[PDB]
RNA sequence: CUCUUAAGGUAGCCAAAUGCCUCGUCAUCUAAUUAGUGACGCGCAUGAAUGGAUUAACGAGAUUCCCACUGUCCCUAUCUA
RNA sequence: AGGAUAGUGGCCUACCAUGGUUUCAACGGGUAACGGGGAAUAAGGGUUCGAUUCCGGAGAGGGAGCCUGAGAAACGGCUACCACAUCCAAGGAAGGCAGCAGGCGCGCAAAUUACCCAAUCCUAAUUCAGGGAGGUAGUGACAAUAAAUAACGAUACAGGGCCCAUUCGGGUCUUGUAAUUGGAAUGAGUACAAUGUAAAUACCUUAACGAGGAACAAUUGGAGGGCAAGUCUGGUGCCAGCAGCCGCGGUAAUUCCAGCUCCAAUAGCGUAUAUUAAAGUUGUUGCAGUUAAAAAGCUCGUAGUUGAACUUUGGGCCCGGUUGGCC
RNA sequence: GGACUUUUACUUUGAAAAAAUUAGAGUGUUCAAAGCAGGCGUAUUGCUCGAAUAUAUUAGCAUGGAAUAAUAGAAUAGGAC
RNA sequence: GAGAAUUUGGACAAACUUGGUCAUUUAGAGGAACUAAAAGUCGUAACAAGGUUUCCGUAGGUGAACCUGCGGAAGGAUCAU
RNA sequence: CAAUUUU
């Protein structure tokens, strides 16, 4: 037809010529060559815990505006080295300084969305008090 | 951790962040930080440590009223603004950092509790927006330049700019 | 250690997820008999969908065989004992041709309210499930039922439980005081 | 970049709106009530069909 | 652009057998190294057949380190001609 | 040929010979690789998992050797070495929780020092003993299944099914509206007795007390498009913030923060990561190769794949076999 | 029992493919997920049906067909009864 | 005859030392890239024939894009004597 | 034939 040879006794050379044009694809090579925690800093899984050893704040690209105020956060396991980002109406007031801080992606495989350049992540509890309940302040602050 | 539980392993040590962003342990005497301090080494850390006095704040004022105040070189094509300074005073100091008056207050609350008792007038709120840093810092600007020509920009960029290099 | 516990969920959401003509067509139909939620519409439609799955596949398999002639003529005389399909279509195609209301005739609240007897469909709620009415004489609280063509010959209300009689009902108990030392002593 | 977010500037616009407090209206009702309600808004008294139907018809 | 009296250190290289200031500064080697090494270079005063940069083999060439070996040392004793 | 085994054999030794696998992918390396029955997904063909309710293999810190015994290279048996490590009078002894509980450390991550042989089996010298095997509980929004959060009216108002007329609207009912009310009904509860059970809790029952919106109180998202729903109003004005994507914000934002209203799913609801369909964006069934990414510069060539045609047809006769038909 | 039929691929049937789970008959767990039970006689010391069925690839194991895809003996006749 | 210590020789060899090889992680003074944000400073090579037609190999120079020599090709500015 | 910029 097209090369892709019909013949009936050939299998493996269409099941070599299969895996051979598989490694194109741009998650098949993510999958078992086990790149996910070789960087990316979890072992390939959701979440990890961090620590607050500043903050600091970004301005975005154009056409953008209204500096985005992110925080600097070193992470336990790796010692690897990524930025998180807090969105909130305010509550950077609420994740104070130097505390445990959890974690989590912005759901496009890594790959900082439109316009947060060198994010990575985003906060979804800051020792464990759900800030969540404290922007929409339906909770106290427990002691942190 | 350790020291989130060296915090209620005692009932007198007070353990927290230092203001100047260090920590900060408290002894009731002199070699109880021993026997503490060997036992962070010892049972809950492991790792050596660095056993420092602690530092203070250094927090330095204008003199009297300044009034020696000569010129600025910017200059970036045209610009010229700059500026002299004076104090104000202890009591309405300790008026601002505890919460009386603040920043998304009344203008006319702010400029005349300006002049109930604090020895201003009442033109102090069409003479500045707001203060900083934190809403809180007791550093004050005074509008008495000219008749201004549409500089809207000089209320954000110099709350913006003035945080710095104040800090 | 025992044995697994065996357990499947009965409902599957459609796949386009939320348009205009297909949540009207939910709003009438699941209004006007006035059902809980969409987990039930979903359940029914859902064993709707998969006994049509089994059907067309022996359908796809001729006659004279076990399975289109065994079980075939089980089902299709189960939907006739359901007493879903009435007694003039076994004829093996027309149980892909039935649809709903089919599955909704048969249940408790809408069939009570076919006697009469309820006055409402959402009177025929609470008809059910506050111990109210039995079947044969056992007493049933639910109202997706599907009634096997043989309680409808003796669907009456509960032996006790009144507008069923046997006992005056107790919030007259509470408007037993209140109608003693209320209307005199 | 180098800090410069500046935290007097925060979430000044949670700062300065005027919250008043929430309003008391009575009970809606639920289960499948609220369903038996919705189910007469749409085809028993839809209300202003302004060419051929509208929901809610915001006032203009 | 600019001035001496014509053109102003290019590719390379270095405290090097050329660098007083000098025991320049950094990392390594050892307990300790003004000695080594590998980097820096506005180099008192490097540099292109007054040849620059490399380089296998070789050297009674200069130099630092490591392994084995020992009266070089601790700490000397003894014997023979 | 001998040893040794429980037993064949390079399983080990003596001698002799030079072989054995391999582009149908040997050998080496990786595996976040215990294998399978099996899961999740679902036109057909699949893809990705499967440590784990069963089967079988391995291990009892790490290796190694061991006597007893039918059966151990046992580890709730032993000896030695390493790495841990616990006591003490310093002289010496003492071990192996990846059995059940409970702790530590790690981590994003996971219960109770609970009771009982009463069930189901096993064990012995054996109908009686025993078993953290196992079972009953406790924590338990891992996943699932059934379905509370209310009827049903009256009144009055407004509309039209509806027979009428200039009805100044009279009638039937209808549908919505209202805190103007009504007399009904019941578990969510609580809690006698009973049942259950090794025992007790809890359900299935069931005394007697127990409902009028606020109390016996439903939330999680969302409202420019995709994507169902607000050109409603106030605050902010490239600031604050949003937004998976596109974009919004620069003095009324239909995207921001609130108040109302609405849309959604609903006792569950969003988020985060890895996945399968969607993806005919991996393609055998089913891709593309002039210009969008791509046809070797061209020609030999062993593989391997694929390869012109023809080698006994046509019958006739008999026999019974099934199904749909027969005035 | 002698005897030896070129050698396979394919395909029909049967056997096998632990069982639960996936299907699927039956069966009012009050319905359902589920379970595999139950159902009725005199209640004067009892009658009885069940606990189906199917898929379970490939590798083998026997079992018919000879089209389809290959395969071999009579060129020097050391051919054949 | 039983028989404890002791004891010769063989195998099993835990553990240990030295040399390699391979893989896995990891510290390291400094060097040489690359990407991003538009605010820039020198120019304007590219898009018209971009004003010297343009592109591919290749060799040489060149603050910078670049330029130039050769053999090609039209993806051109000619489907034509 | 001289010819290069233009937020």
């Amino acid at each position: 037809g097209k090369g892709k040879p019909r013949g009936l006794n050939s299998a493996r050379k269409l099941r070599v010529h299969r895996r051979n044009n598989r490694w194109a694809e741009n998650n098949y090579k993510k999958r078992l060559l086990g790149t996910a925690f070789k960087s990316s800093p979890f072992g390939g899984s959701s979440h990890a815990k961090g620590i607050v050893l500043e903050k600091l704040g970004i301005e975005s690209k154009q056409p953008n505006s209204a500096i985005r105020k992110c925080v600097r956060v070193q992470l336990i396991k790796n010692g690897k080295k990524v930025t998180a980002f807090v969105p909130n109406d305010g509550c950077l007031n609420f994740v104070d300084e130097n505390d445990e801080v959890l974690l989590a992606g912005f759901g496009r495989k890594g790959k900082a969305k439109g316009d947060i350049p060198g994010v990575r992540f985003k906060v979804v509890k800051v020792s464990g008090v759900s800030l969540l309940a404290l922007w929409k302040e339906k909770k106290e602050k427990p002691r942190s | 951790e350790g020291l989130k539980r060296l915090s209620k392993s005692d009932p007198c040590v007070l353990t927290y962040m230092s203001e100047s962003g260090e920590h900060i342990v408290a002894g009731t005497g002199e070699l109880h930080l021993e026997i503490c301090l060997q036992d962070l080494e010892h049972d809950h850390a492991g790792v050596p440590l660095k056993i420092s006095p602690p530092v203070v704040a250094y927090r330095e004022t204008v003199e009297s009223e300044s009034s020696q105040t000569a010129l600025s070189k910017s200059p970036n094509k045209h610009n010229r603004i700059y500026l002299k300074a004076e104090p104000i005073d202890e009591e309405v100091s300790l008026a601002i950092e505890n919460g009386i008056i603040n920043p998304r207050d009344d203008f006319k609350a702010r400029a005349r509790i300006m002049a109930d008792d604090y020895g201003w007038d009442v033109t102090d709120a069409r003479k500045i927006w707001c203060f900083g840093p934190d809403g809180n810092g007791p550093n004050l600007v005074i509008d008495q330049t000219k008749a201004v020509q549409y500089l809207h920009e000089i209320k954000d960029s110099v709350v913006a700019a003035f945080q710095w290099a104040t800090k | 250690p025992r044995a697994p516990r065996t357990y499947s969920k009965t409902y599957s959401t459609p796949k386009r997820p939320y348009e205009s003509s297909r949540l009207d067509a939910e709003l009438k139909l699941a209004g006007e008999f006035g059902l809980k939620n969409k987990k039930e519409i979903y359940r029914i439609s859902f064993q709707l969908s998969k006994i049509r799955r089994a059907a067309r596949d022996l359908l796809t398999r001729d006659e004279k065989d076990p399975k289109r002639l065994f079980e075939g003529n089980a089902l299709i005389r189960r939907l006739v004992r359901v007493g879903v399909l009435s007694e003039d279509k076994k004829k093996l195609d027309y149980v892909l041709a039935l649809k709903v209301e089919d599955f909704l005739e048969r249940r408790l609240q809408t069939q009570v309210y076919k006697l009469g007897l309820a006055k409402s469909v959402h009177h025929a709620r609470v008809l059910i499930t506050q111990r109210h009415i039995a079947v044969g004489k056992q007493i049933v609280n639910i109202p997706s039922f599907m009634v096997r063509l043989d309680s409808e010959k003796h669907i009456d209300f509960a032996p006790t439980s009144p507008f069923g009689g046997a006992r005056p009902g107790r919030v007259a108990r509470r408007n037993a005081a209140r109608k003693a030392e209320a209307s005199g002593e | 970049a180098k800090v410069h977010g500046s935290l007097a500037r925060a979430g000044k616009v949670k700062s300065q709106t005027p919250k008043v407090e929430k309003t008391e209206k009575p009970k809606k009702p639920k289960g499948r009530a609220y369903k038996r309600l919705l189910y007469t808004r749409r085809f028993v008294n839809v209300t202003l069909v302004n060419g051929k139907r509208r929901m809610n018809p915001g006032p203009s």
